[PDB]
């Protein structure tokens, strides 16, 4: 029953370690997604300081 | 006997799990008394052990080896567990560079002696031989130099050596001293016979640096 | 030892593989949130403060 009982938890322990695999590609792509996010809205803020000055 | 010991070679790769991090193997040094209290208590020892893995892997006189697997956080409540019940824990993971550095320390070690052993046999074969050469060069020249103290001249001397059959020395020895030993002393000179070496007294060991008894001629004894 | 607790471990052993790859995983994707603000806010705040 050797060969019965660390099979099983081999299978396990393959699905086990892909799912926590997934949570850390999760959690480097949010810190991509950081800079990704804060680039977008300050290129926005930019233009604008510029309209109320070309204005002025 | 296990003490101290971890194998390393009887791994296989469901005897012993270690691929991840969750799974881990403890061995288990159990007495041959205590062989069937293992197999009923291995499930015991801590929550979330492996089915069926206690299985003597390996197998000595005064022991047998278990290996059984468990979770990693569990690790601590088994060995403790294990403890009470009064086996004693031999700690062995399968990471891969564990495996490989004992079985070459085995390897190691027998290649050491090995050429050493062979080296060492012919180097003292090869100095016996020398230190052979040197030490008769040392009788020649002692002997010379002392019967130019003892006679004088002339410089040019009759020496022979003569090879005595084991246990006659004492008569030849003898024979000698009555012939040759008015020469060095007419007065100075006793019966004597043999080979005796001491720390007791420094008497009798024939020696122009020590105190000895003066033989009444030039006479040194070589014992192989 | 004896067919009926060999599966009785055999059940209880695999709840707990998965349950502890679940439960770090949900810390991971969680602090995941938590960076993505901190880190986009300051990103902002720092070059917004060299644009005014």
């Amino acid at each position: 029953s050797q060969k019965n009982g660390i099979a099983t938890l081999l299978q396990a322990e393959k699905e086990a370690h892909e799912i926590v695999s997934k949570a850390r590609k999760y959690r480097q792509d949010k810190l991509k997604q950081a800079k990704t996010d804060a680039a977008k809205e300050i290129d926005s803020y930019k233009i604008q300081k510029d309209k109320e000055l070309k204005e002025f | 006997d296990l003490s101290v010991r971890s194998l390393h070679d009887i791994v296989k790769p469901e005897d012993f799990v270690l691929n991840s991090e969750h799974l881990t193997t403890v061995l288990v040094a159990v007495p041959k008394s205590l062989k069937s209290d293992f197999e009923k208590s291995y499930e015991t020892l801590s929550k979330n052990v492996v089915p069926a893995s206690a299985s003597v892997i390996a197998e000595d006189a005064e022991y047998v080896l278990f290996n059984v697997h468990l979770f990693k956080k569990n690790v601590q409540e088994f060995t403790t567990a294990a403890r009470e019940k009064k086996f004693i824990p031999r700690e062995f993971n399968y990471s891969e560079e564990l495996i490989d550095q004992l079985k070459k320390e085995h390897d190691s070690a027998a290649s050491l002696e090995q050429s050493l052993r062979v080296q060492l046999v012919r180097l003292a074969k090869t100095a016996y031989v020398d230190v052979f050469i040197n030490w008769f060069h040392i009788k020649a020249l002692r002997v010379y130099v002392e019967s130019v103290l003892r006679y004088g001249l002339p410089p040019h001397f009759n020496i022979k050596i003569i090879a005595v059959p084991p246990k006659n020395l004492s008569k030849c020895k003898s024979e000698l001293i009555d012939a040759f030993g008015f020469l060095g002393g007419n007065a100075f000179m006793k019966d004597k016979k043999g080979k005796i070496n001491k720390q007791d007294t420094s008497l009798h060991q024939y020696a122009s640096l020590v105190d000895t008894e003066y033989e009444p001629f030039v006479m040194y004894i070589i014992n192989l | 030892l004896t067919p009926n607790q060999v599966n009785d471990e055999l059940n209880k052993m695999q709840a707990f593989i998965r349950k502890e790859a679940e439960e770090k995983a949900k810390e991971i994707q969680l602090k995941a949130d938590q960076e993505y603000e901190i880190e986009k806010t300051n990103i902002v705040r720092n070059e917004t403060n060299n644009i005014d």
